[PDB]
């Protein structure tokens, strides 16, 4: 889920990182989106953001 | 060299060419389908907002 909410957005505001092993998402500089909105299509992530 | 008239004739043979048709009757070749449009591989977000 933290690469599809990766991939939704413009390249660099979501930076997915692995703390544990396991990727968690992050917002890094949210400059960098367009608003493709294109989070509002994922059905399930459109809650989380 | 009398030129009687003869009789009625019995029947009628009828000479005709016939096609072949060892080709036809074969699996049909029709015009191939063109491909449906497929997006073009390597996209990628060329456009980056300012700031």
């Amino acid at each position: 889920a933290a690469e599809e909410l990766s991939r939704c957005f413009s390249p660099g505001v979501i930076e997915v990182q692995e703390v544990q092993g396991k990727k968690v998402a992050r917002v890094a500089n949210p400059r960098l989106d367009t608003f493709s909105r294109e989070i509002f299509r994922n059905e399930k992530l459109k809650k989380v953001v | 060299g009398g030129l009687t008239c003869a009789s009625a004739p019995q029947g009628t043979l009828r000479i005709l060419e016939g096609p072949q048709q060892s080709l036809s009757g074969s699996p049909l070749q029709p015009i191939p389908a063109s491909p449906p449009p497929q997006i073009p591989p390597g996209l990628r977000p060329r456009f980056c907002a300012f700031g």
